[PDB]
């Protein structure tokens, strides 16, 4: 009942099985490379049924050293990853193997990575807000519970600290867990993230799944589904809120395109796979709220040629509920998190969802910040004194507002002894309403740096 | 004052032109990729 | 086409129907995917003729 | 002798015939679909001889419900349509079946829709102007009586409204026969044209053939041939001046592209059929006026994605005497008809035909508009204020000229309620000569918008305040 | 033991041989065309072993009249061309036949045109300037004696005129041997070059090998190899300095791409063959100077559609010590030679080789021209009057510099009627040092157009009403 390798073309392997033992599509088959230098066990994923008992599969590992005719064993099920609380605090690959401890979790319950989204009737019909406790996010760009948040930011902008902060807040405030999905992860960066999470003591609350850059396109394609399956177990079997990090989703799309090319499929517009939308939908629709529990996702998105109409970002943004842009300009000012309040956006900043008072306060903050940005050029070149008196008043108010959007994060406690703060949404709304009215314009600017609500503001004001 | 107003208008018009030209350039870039792939795949199919 | 047939059954019985297609861009993309997976030569923007 | 279906690939059917009974190319074969709702008699047109006594044919009706192995019978002749005076006042499909009165025309003489174009010795160039009353067409793109006129344009720019306008202006007071060919266009547009022609009493002179959008590509690529067959009968047998309207010929080309993809032919550039130019040449060369026999053909040509470089309109351009290119840029400014004066052309816009005064005025208008187009780049950033005095004067003149090329059309009354206007060619020449000279530079721009001759300009300027 | 033609399609011919008689790759085979009008003997180069004793070959002559199953003879060796001092002063085709004296050279030593390049250990960088007398080339793109020089450009920018100019300036007073390779270029140009070399008395020192653009792709593929084989014989055997001229080397790549798809190779990007870089690398690496044996090669590289990103010129760029890139913009501005001073480059343009003064002056010229290129759009829109005073000064200096880089060439007289001129390197450096300092800012820019040295500048300025 075992097959045999017939054709080998890079990561594409054709396998012939006996007449009545052809594996199902997406089944995981095992083959052996016995050459000493490259000895390994190849995991092939059945991609096509070619007919005459032939199947075409994508090798999850390089096929160098593979011989024609070697036995191929059908496992009877698709790629399955370990699930349960045991996966927390450990690093896995797209196939479920533990990288930091080989053999770990081999006895856990194993879930196939190909699963359907929640039944249409089980979906929550009403959008909900995910109160993170961060003033900038809660006020300006509220995160959708069970939604999708794009993350934009170069190097040295605090993105890693932001991810650690979100891990902390989901673990502490929501009593949830986190699954990090490094798609196309650089091995150096994966190791750095592992060590950083271990140092910050949040590794215990996180499950890391790495599909590395130096792996064939199949694993880079399937790692996102693996991490999503772990998160789905946490949501559905453990009844926990889960925060899923995908980095980078564009690399998942590009791995899908590479796989489609390898299988001989004719490319679609701009060379992407014909089923680009179908693959993205299959991945993203599994990230939702259901039965009171939810998986919220924050995904790093790469925009080719900075062209937002490009098919990859265009398809990705059909599922995104919020956008958080991290700017080096904000970071240089010392404002943490370095979220650009004008570039960032949320689709639920609508009175019908967050309430009329919230929307009014947020719009006032945005207007003040936009006017300050406009006057920035005159300030820089002609000098501040060149401005009118009303312009100076608005500059002062906007400076205070923009410094108040900074917060003392939980992840920042590992750098400064001071712990983090969680500002309830109502407190943030009323505080920024007061600030926009100019009721704190007389206070020193530094009093608005890295604090929580109004009580912290008063405490730091007395300290100055 | 008129020069300031006119230069602000010219800068706004230049920004709008830059936006439109960037959109057109991205459309052309995508179309060029698609047409190149079309020719390559047509050759491959003919030699199939 | 399923929605259009359901509407047409009423329309040909003297009823008045309003059909919304939200949206036909995604239907065109799906049909392009099917056509490409059938190895039909594509045209403008990789769409079938 | 009867064949059998062997392969069904959409509207393309492969049929195997007994040895020595393979139908000739373009022959009409008949098959049966028996499934209840879709039951019908398929008419197939032999397109290729595949070898081994197999023929590839294009179905004129959808093949839904067709089964492999069903009997196919060869009629021995290609598709034929009724011809004669009786087709006038009636609506037909691509196969010649009457729609407003089924069974009508079955006893008429039937002409095959496939035939050769007139011999080269019989062709004679046509240079007679066809005055329309539209200022832009009359001045810059004069139409040719017995010539070939095309209206190019993107989606929703006014091709069909302009076709209706020319039907109103030319076909209404026409002593000859009219043939309209709807090709891959809206069915409700065909119904509207039918009703409107009935209301104007023009239907009794007109034969309508419809191959509208909701048809298989074979029908959409053969309906034009059927309508052209009726027009050719009127031209060659009755000695009638004939008006031929086609909307839209690009749909014929697009249907040909679909058929070619189905037939398994290697695609050409932009996925079009390799035989694009050949098919277009055959069809267009059949649409012509011979010595002493007049066909005035007006074709609407769709331009995909507003791309005038697309192979279909690009290949269509060479077959025309007058070309009116509708521009989305002009359309966005509210100018109707949205004609691009610089892009449009006419073969008879030369001094030897239209006279020295008309030609000079047209050339001056074109020069002013071209200079304005050149200055557009500077104007977009800095406006007209940085231009030289000559350039400022020219820009004001050009804006007024471009507004005055617009007109309140007869067919536009439905959209605006404003009755259209007719402008005699002499008045058009005089008005545009005055405008290029600079005799209306004081009037406001809007006074030149959607009006007729100089009297209308004076009235509108007086209404707006300016004196004239 | 002879083969037979099996399949014919354009220039590619399939030939079947008996067991154990399959010719080796690149072997030359002979076939007969017996049709009276086209009677000839086809030379076919074996390109592929297809299996089953079949071989795919490229015909060196047109295959019109070739019949399936005709006998094919194997010569047992690749195409070979005559070598020796006897080839000097004669015109040959890609196959080694003497065009101007048929039968000449048949008794000479014959070398196969397929050859491995020199061993890496035999290679030696060349860093000796080759003064030409052309201001732009001598200043910004100094050529290397014994190095590889190319002239890049689109169609009709002056590549051939500059090639003839460099033949006039370098080959006329050259001690050694010259080899000219006409590769897929105009037969009229070949005849003109032949006559010009005969009149200049340079022909006796030159070997001409012509395969013209009317030839089949195989001849255009192999003519460069033939000429390079003659040059290699002169370099390695006779041990004398060799001047090698190729025009146009891009035709080799183009012919390769023409036959690639018929050879069964899946096309690469931009319609080129997948083996573009490898074939170009082989051919170019054969064109080189070894230790103690100098070949100064000058190649005209056609840039398709003026697109310098095209894979052919992009791949060719890596093979040159010096590149003079001709620009369509410069050409259309009337500047000759139409050299793009910002895009061209030379490996010996560093202070160590050319000296501090030359390098500094060249860098200053490049900087000024780059700044002017940056300011051109602002000048076009807002005018020069809105630039800072220093920028106005730089713009005037840059216009004068760009005009002065133009020069009346010896080979350009036929196009302008003005006799050519030559400028020594020291004079060029001094003149451009003066220009970059604004010492000629008072002279009109027209005084700097198409002249030689500073004396010509003074004379032209005086003729224009100004004193230098
Ligand atoms: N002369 C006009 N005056 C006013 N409105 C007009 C005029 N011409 C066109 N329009 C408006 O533009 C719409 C489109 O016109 P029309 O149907 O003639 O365009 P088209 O080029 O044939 O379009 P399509 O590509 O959809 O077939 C008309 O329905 C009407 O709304
Ligand atoms: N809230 C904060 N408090 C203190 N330091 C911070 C804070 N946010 C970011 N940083 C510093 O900025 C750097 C950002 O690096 P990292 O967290 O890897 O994000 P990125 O990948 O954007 O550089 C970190 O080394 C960290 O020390
Ligand atoms: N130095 C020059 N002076 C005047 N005209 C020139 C000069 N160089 C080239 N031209 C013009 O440009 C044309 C193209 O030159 P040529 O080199 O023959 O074509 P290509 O650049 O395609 O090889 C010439 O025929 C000539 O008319
Ligand atoms: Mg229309
Ligand atoms: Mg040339």
């Amino acid at each position: 009942t075992a097959g045999r390798v017939v054709r080998i073309t890079g990561p594409v392997v054709d396998v012939e099985f006996p007449r009545g033992s052809v594996p199902e599509l997406f089944n995981a088959l095992h083959a052996e490379i016995t050459f000493g230098a490259l000895a390994k066990t190849l995991t092939l994923e059945v991609a096509q049924h070619l007919g005459d008992s032939l199947v075409r599969c994508i090798s999850m590992q390089p096929t160098d050293g593979l011989v024609r005719g070697v036995e191929v064993t059908d496992t009877g099920a698709s790629i399955s990853v370990p699930v349960g609380d045991g996966v927390k605090g450990h690093v896995f690959n797209a196939l479920g193997d533990c990288l930091d401890d080989p053999g770990y979790g081999k006895d856990f319950e194993h879930w196939s990575i190909h699963r359907k989204p929640p039944a249409f009737s089980d979906l929550e019909p009403r959008t909900e807000m995910l109160e993170t406790g961060l003033k900038v996010v809660d006020l300006l760009t509220p995160y959708v519970r069970g939604g999708k948040i794009a993350l934009f930011g170069g190097a040295g902008v605090g993105k890693t600290v932001l991810i650690q902060e979100m891990i902390n807040r989901i673990a502490r405030n929501f009593g949830g867990t986190s699954v990090f999905a490094g798609v196309g992860e650089r091995t150096r960066e994966g190791n750095d993230l592992w060590v950083e999470l271990a140092d910050a003591n949040v590794l215990k609350d996180t499950a890391l799944v790495f599909g590395q850059m130096d792996e064939p396109p199949g694993t880079r394609m399937r790692v996102a589904l693996s991490a999503l399956t772990m998160a789905e177990f946490f949501r559905d079997e453990q009844g926990q809120d889960v925060l899923l990090f995908i980095d980078n989703i564009f690399r998942f799309t590009q791995a899908g395109s590479e796989v489609s090319t390898l299988l001989g499929r004719m490319p679609s517009a701009v060379g992407y796979q014909p089923t680009l939308a179908d693959e993205m939908g299959e991945l993203q629709e599994r990230i939702t709220s259901t039965r009171g529990r939810s998986i919220t996702s924050m995904q790093a998105v790469y925009v080719p040629a900075d062209d937002y109409t490009d098919p990859a970002p265009a398809t990705t943004f059909a599922h995104l509920d919020a956008t958080t842009e991290l700017s080096r300009a904000v970071f240089s000012k010392g404002i943490f998190p370095a979220v650009d309040p004008l570039a960032s956006s949320s689709t639920i900043l609508d009175p019908a969802i967050v309430g009329d008072e919230h929307y009014r306060v947020a719009q006032e903050v945005i207007r003040i910040l936009q006017r300050y940005k406009d006057l920035q050029d005159i300030i820089a070149i002609l000098g501040i004194d060149e401005l009118s008196e009303e312009d100076k008043q608005l500059v002062n108010r906007a400076r205070r507002i923009e410094r108040f959007l900074s917060q003392n994060m939980m992840a920042a406690e590992q750098f400064t002894g001071q712990p983090g703060s969680t500002v309830p949404l109502k407190e943030t709304i009323e505080a920024f309403d007061k600030l926009t009215k100019g009721e704190f314009d007389h206070l020193p600017e530094q009093a608005f740096f890295l604090i929580g609500g109004l009580d912290d503001l008063a405490k730091k004001a007395e300290s100055l | 004052a008129s020069r300031r107003r006119a230069m602000k208008s010219a800068t706004d018009n230049a920004d709008d032109l830059i936006k439109a030209l960037t959109l057109a350039a991205n459309r052309e870039r995508q179309a060029q990729i698609t047409q190149e792939i079309s020719e390559i795949v047509g050759g491959a199919n003919a030699l199939a | 086409y399923t929605g259009s047939a359901i509407g047409q059954h009423w329309m040909y019985n003297g009823k008045h129907v309003l059909i919304v297609f939200d949206d036909l861009s995604k239907q065109a993309d799906a049909y392009r995917a099917i056509s490409l997976l059938l190895r039909r030569p594509p045209g403008r923007e990789a769409f079938p003729g």
